[PDB]
């Protein structure tokens, strides 16, 4: 019903790797680095992160560093850009970057960088606006941003800006909503926010609609980082939510009725968490975290 | 003990019973999974018919894991691999998981170590855009393989219209494919470099497929790119008349099918590009 209880939510996620299922998420295990961070920091937004391993995923990253500095998806795994920033996210949360070397990231995506200012995923070069936004969202939370040519990064996301105002991976394609959200994140890390049009772009995430809630959370974070998000209706989406949920087991899915899975019940609790929730955390829209955590002492 | 030395035999005969497949049939349309839960004791899960082939279900479900654990043991150097072990370990790996990142960086390191020839990985994932025609690491790991091929030349120009056809098949398995379309546009701008015999050429071919795929907003950008391109090539084509013609059949196209708001907003930009030329 209209019941936001989350208790049966959490015992759905901390339950869900008890699963006998030695397949199904042997064929994931080129993203379950993120998989990982996924699950983990919607815990940390219900408050029950500690119903998770922490020590076992400790040693579980620390393995899938690489030599270059790079960290893989899984152990014996290539390391990634990607699966770097999930890693370094997970970290973050348990107050323990030191745990792998902090340097040798910072070398490894610096080494990532063309003299156009765009960024590669891994080392052969494959080039995309979402790496731009892994590079500079992974640098920002290590505290080494400045390690890399900033201006020629933002010269080249601002680049790729088309002309509906949104935002595409390579300088020439196509507006989507997943590479707005990496570059508006880009940009808002980089204090470059102004650059963009927050009335236009607005216009367009709010017109547009379609794994579906990648669509809803890239839509809904964006324009949070745009400070035009009151243009939606918040009440009508939050039911439709809750509507994603499953009564039974838990979790959500991207239509109501469907299979659920940890990734899609982040932003099923991170968007609401957005529309102004009160038993969820606030959560940030760039960095897909609990705002508690972006505030350190030491 | 003898278990794992016999799956390590039934392993063997079921990625050779593939091979195999491929040297009796050149011509392999699709790949498919057919649903068989418990196998069968004189059948062989690779299933054979005049163009297509087909996994049965149990295969995947006590295989998979043992082709992909076997090839982490050889990326942590804890088990090597022969050239032809590699080339088949992987081949299975992305015939059943594309997304598999590791498996495609594999055959890269192959490719250009005269082990592996390049025109495989464009039949290989030609294969896997037949199932997974959305999967990004097929389309990331061919752009790498034709950056291999050309570093316009007539083999060239017969790589770039194998490209054509596979971003038009792709598109045709899901409206709007993204990834499908923005490397359609990724081979104009790399292997063919904005040659305008090409781009005249993907106007007039784009036509039909324009009329019969409306509301496909990543067609249409792709419209938008050719057109784009031609004009940044200009600075023989009458190219206020490639704008006069594309705003009548926007237009003809929205009094055959009304309603359609993507074709409307491309119209829009066409307005745009007629304002820039002034
Ligand atoms: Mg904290």
């Amino acid at each position: 019903p209209d019941t936001l209880l989350l208790e049966k939510h959490a015992d759905y996620i901390a339950s869900y790797g008890s699963k006998k299922d030695d397949y199904e998420y042997c064929m994931s295990e080129y993203l379950r680095m993120s998989g990982i961070y996924w699950g983990l920091t919607v815990m940390d937004l219900m408050g029950q992160l500690h119903r998770m391993n922490r020590e076992e995923i400790l040693a579980f990253i620390k393995s899938c560093q690489h030599e270059c500095g790079g960290i893989s998806a899984s152990i014996g795994h290539d390391p990634h850009l990607l699966y770097t920033l999930s890693a370094v996210q997970i970290l973050t949360l348990y107050d323990s970057i030191n745990v792998i070397d902090v340097n040798k990231v910072v070398e490894y995506v610096k080494g990532l960088q063309k003299e156009d200012g765009s960024f590669a995923g891994d080392i052969w070069g494959e080039i995309d606006t979402r790496f731009s936004f892994c590079a500079v969202a992974t640098l920002a939370l290590l505290g080494k941003l400045d390690a890399i040519n900033v201006e020629k990064a933002i010269e080249f996301v601002l680049s790729c800006m088309n002309f509906d105002g949104g935002f595409g991976c390579r300088p020439g394609s196509e507006s989507h909503a997943g590479q707005i959200y990496c570059c508006t994140g880009f940009l808002a890390i980089t204090s470059q926010l102004h650059q963009v049009n927050s009335d236009l772009l607005g216009w367009w995430l709010c017109e547009r609609q379609l794994p579906d809630v990648c669509y809803s959370w890239w839509v809904l974070a964006s324009l949070k980082i745009i400070g035009r998000l009151h243009w939606i209706d918040r009440e009508k989406l939050r039911n439709f939510i809750l509507a994603c949920q499953d009564e039974e087991t838990g979790g959500f899915a991207d239509r109501p009725g469907d299979m659920v899975d940890p990734f899609h019940t982040l932003f099923g609790i991170a968007g609401l968490s957005l529309l102004g929730e009160e038993q969820i955390k606030p959560v940030n829209p760039v960095f897909c975290m609990p705002e508690e955590v972006l505030q350190r002492v030491n | 003990a003898e278990t794992s030395e016999e799956v390590a035999v039934l392993v063997q005969r079921v990625v050779k019973d593939i091979t195999n497949a491929f040297r009796r049939n050149p011509h392999i349309d699709e790949i498919g999974l057919i649903p068989c839960p418990e196998a069968r004791y004189n059948r062989s899960p690779i299933v054979l018919v005049e163009n297509k082939l087909g996994v049965e279900s149990w295969c995947v479900k006590f295989l998979l894991p043992y082709v992909h654990n076997k090839l982490l043991l050889y990326r942590t150097r804890k088990q090597w691999l022969n050239r032809d072990e590699l080339i088949d370990v992987t081949c299975t790996l992305l015939l059943l998981n594309p997304d598999f990142t590791t498996a495609w960086n594999v055959r890269k390191e192959l490719i250009l170590s005269g082990t592996l020839n390049p025109i495989k990985d464009l039949h290989l994932g030609k294969l896997a855009l037949t199932k997974f025609p959305k999967s990004p690491e097929t389309w990331i790991h061919r752009r790498w393989v034709l950056q291999q091929l050309i570093q316009p030349t007539e083999r060239a120009q017969r790589l770039i219209q194998e490209e054509m056809e596979v971003c038009g098949e792709a598109a045709g398995r899901y409206p709007s494919n993204y990834n499908a379309w923005s490397h359609r546009i990724w081979v104009l701008q790399h292997l063919a470099k904005l040659d305008v015999k090409i781009l005249l050429d993907e106007l007039s071919s784009t036509k039909h497929w324009a009329s019969m795929h409306v509301s496909d907003h990543s067609g249409f950008h792709y419209r938008q790119f050719l057109l784009k391109s031609l004009i940044s090539q200009t600075v023989r084509i009458n190219l206020p008349h490639l704008l006069e013609e594309e705003v009548e059949f926007s237009t003809d196209l929205i009094d055959s099918y009304p309603g359609h708001e993507t074709l409307w907003c491309h119209r829009r930009h066409i307005f745009y590009l007629q304002h820039h030329l002034n």
